[PDB]
């Protein structure tokens, strides 16, 4: 009734509730919200009325909620969007079903300001949204590394270890690397392969907006073997000087890592 | 700055000069003095901090600031080292009281079929195994609840509890002789484990050395003493003494993840190869383990040499399962092949991790016994990854475990009647019969 009575057209009235809503885009659901609303917002300035002779970027500045505004709008929102995704283990966890809708819908409202960067700002070159979302993955996987790389035994202890008194917290270097012992890399292969399952497993599916561009299983197949791969590579160079592990636990450590490879990387 | 560094030396040398002497007043005709001398010591702290504030404390120059924070925490320490030094004269008393604490509780028993004197209320009994310690406790924590400033207290305090709780637990709930008693071989007794009876008593006299420590919010807060580890320690070593054949197993398999990665000095190896079926027609777990061969056998004997693998699943819940396979034998060959495959059933509920096969390799001996030639492990943690692997065990003289491996067996033996634990325990317990190749190997 204020906008009917004071003139506020529903498209200016949309441009404000998605600014509302962008601030609060963390919260439940309402990425999906924005996502449409953004869709909408979108099919509005993109494609109403072909008889105009004016672009769609154009007409977008013909709004009354200020091109601008909108642009720069969306360019923080996107930013913010891009820094969640960042961590979007930490921030969209695989125990929550409902964080995985939101991280779903968080990539589709992604996709959507790339898409009306694209259709309704007319840009020659945005930074392609599954490119962008895959950086984030990388970023989330590199700071994930860290993460399983720093707390390997604590993680593998509680996850695996089927004698409850080997749980707990082993030496921030045993949970790290050890050049008297391979079980680091032994646990970590096993921590790199139950992320790399939960990528496959429930961050593929809930990422399969790229299909044909976006897999998240082997993107975190290859960073994870990636940075695997140069740490045991220094990590094997190290363990050639020193040779304080026996030749078997190399040679089994070696089964390990071909299996490992051959069944997620080769 | 200039000025600082006099505070500091004459406050260190203070320090020193009492510390020095310290030792030398925490004999038992004089135990004020060295309350006094820790009282002078945090009492410096006090007028350190009085005096660094009339310095303009955080207006004080950077070097005099970083000079006097710097003394405050050397101070802080020469006090919690004169705490500990105090609470160490008392060690001895709390040692010989602990041990007085454990020979009174060694007449309690599992005292439901016991006369009323140990029968004697779980109260009753926790107040008589306490008193040595509690003419101990009243009479020195109350002295020093007075005499005491409460920082010097506190930190005698705490550096007291962790000694009780410390000794309780060596003394009395982990005494090095149980190992002699049913860890070892030195005596065939059933040991008489901590009863349930006795097993209260001590968590109750527990309960009282925390309130006596906690004094009534006077002494320790009670949330440290229920976080302490010494007491968490403490209560764990109880809580196997009552728990269930299965779950100690259980314990063990959880525990001694060390039992599969590498035997030191091994006899042998067998290459087996073992596939982990989640069994794909009932998602129970099913351990087919094809027995390839063995190799290197250390076992040139005086005789015909027959060897034949057993094999054996450990973990919990196989009562109701055939836990062990055996190769056919093999004469005189001590590198024998086999290709024998067999399939262990696991528990439904018991994840693979729960689980770990024992290999063993025997000569077949006819009129005589048929001699144990070595032992391997192998943990089903690793194939619940691994789905089949193939690997060459090599073959141990006896399995290597830690202190919770050796208490948890300890345990078990003295659960002389329960089948599983008599078979779990043999089955521990074998080792290698020494001969033609050697007796005892590395961990």
């Amino acid at each position: 009734e204020f906008a009917m009575r004071y003139g506020v057209e529903s498209i200016y009235q949309a441009m404000t509730h998605f600014a509302c809503l962008s601030s609060k885009y963390m919260c439940p659901g309402v990425p999906a919200v924005m996502s449409t609303l953004l869709a909408n917002i979108n099919a509005y300035y993109a494609h109403t009325t072909a008889s105009t002779n004016v672009s769609a970027s154009d007409r977008f500045a013909a709004s009354n909620f200020g091109k601008e505004r909108f642009v720069k709008l969306l360019d923080q929102l996107h930013n913010s969007l891009r820094i969640d995704l960042s961590m979007y283990r930490n921030n969209f966890p695989a125990s929550s079903p409902e964080r995985l809708q939101d991280l779903k819908s968080t990539v589709d409202l992604l996709t959507s300001i790339t898409f009306f960067r694209m259709k309704v700002q007319e840009l020659q070159s945005p930074p392609r949204a599954s490119q962008v979302v895959k950086d984030c993955v990388k970023a989330c996987l590199n700071s994930t590394y860290e993460y399983i790389f720093n707390n390997c035994h604590e993680l593998y202890g509680r996850e695996y270890q089927t004698d409850p008194a080997k749980k707990g917290e082993v030496p921030p270097e045993e949970q790290g690397p050890s050049i008297k012992n391979l079980d680091f890399w032994s646990k970590l292969i096993t921590l790199i392969v139950s992320i790399i399952e939960e990528d496959k497993n429930s961050y593929t599916p809930c990422l399969n907006q790229f299909p044909q561009e976006l897999n998240v299983g082997k993107i975190s197949a290859e960073v994870m073997w990636s940075l695997f791969a140069q740490d045991m590579k220094y990590a094997m160079e190290e363990h050639d000087k020193h040779r304080l592990c026996k030749s078997a636990d190399y040679m089994n450590l070696h089964f390990k890592v071909k299996w490992l490879y051959n069944e997620y990387v080769a | 700055r200039r000025f600082a560094k006099t505070i500091s030396n004459v406050l260190l040398q203070y320090a020193d000069i009492v510390s020095k002497d310290f030792a030398s007043y925490c004999s038992k005709e004089k135990e004020k003095v060295p309350c006094i001398l820790m009282n002078n010591t945090q009492q410096l702290r006090v007028q350190l901090e009085k005096m660094f504030e009339a310095m303009g404390g955080k207006e004080l120059d950077a070097e005099a600031s970083g000079t006097l924070k710097e003394l405050q925490v050397k101070l802080n320490n020469v006090l919690d080292e004169l705490s500990h030094v105090f609470a160490t004269s008392f060690q001895p008393h709390i040692e010989e009281c602990v041990r007085q604490m454990g020979d009174i509780l060694s007449q309690v028993k599992g005292t439901g079929n016991v006369p009323a004197s140990a029968c004697s209320s779980v109260a009753q009994d926790a107040d008589n195994v306490l008193q040595p310690i509690m003419d101990l406790l009243d009479s020195n924590l109350t002295l020093f609840a007075k005499i005491c400033e409460k920082t010097v207290l506190k930190r005698v305090l705490k550096e007291l509890w962790k000694l009780v709780m410390n000794t309780m637990e060596r003394t009395i709930v982990l005494p090095p002789e149980f190992l002699s008693k049913l860890k070892d071989h030195m005596v065939r007794e059933e040991a008489k484990s901590l009863t349930p009876k006795q097993c209260a008593v001590v968590e109750l006299a527990l309960d009282t050395i925390k309130q006596y420590f906690h004094a009534g919010g006077v002494g320790l807060k009670k949330t440290f003493l229920e976080k302490s580890p010494d007491l968490q320690s403490l209560r764990y070593a109880l809580s196997l003494y009552t728990q269930a054949t299965d779950l100690l197993i259980k314990t063990f398999v959880q525990t001694q993840s060390a039992q599969g990665s590498g035997v030191e000095d091994p006899v042998g190896e067998v290459s087996v190869h073992v596939e982990l079926f989640t069994h794909p027609g009932t998602g129970e777990q099913k351990v087919t383990v094809k027995v390839v061969a063995a190799n290197d056998l250390k076992w040139q004997t005086s005789g015909i040499f027959r060897p034949f693998i057993e094999v054996n699943i450990v973990g919990p819940q196989l009562s109701d399962k055939k836990r062990k396979f055996a190769t056919k034998s093999k004469n005189n060959s001590w590198a024998p092949k086999y290709n024998e495959s067999f399939q262990f059933s696991l528990s439904a509920d018991a994840g693979p991790e729960c689980y770990e096969l024992q290999v063993c390799v025997k000569d077949y001996c006819f009129a005589r016994e048929d001699r144990t030639v070595g032992l391997a492990v192998l943990q089903l943690r690793e194939l619940a990854q691994r789905g089949s692997a193939a690997c060459w065990l090599p073959l141990g003289r006896r399995i290597h475990m830690d202190d919770t491996g050796l208490t948890v067996l300890r345990i078990l033996s003295q659960r002389s009647n329960d089948e599983v634990a008599k078979e779990f325990v043999k089955l521990k317990s074998d080792t290698r019969s020494a001969e033609e190749g050697g007796a005892a190997p590395a961990p």
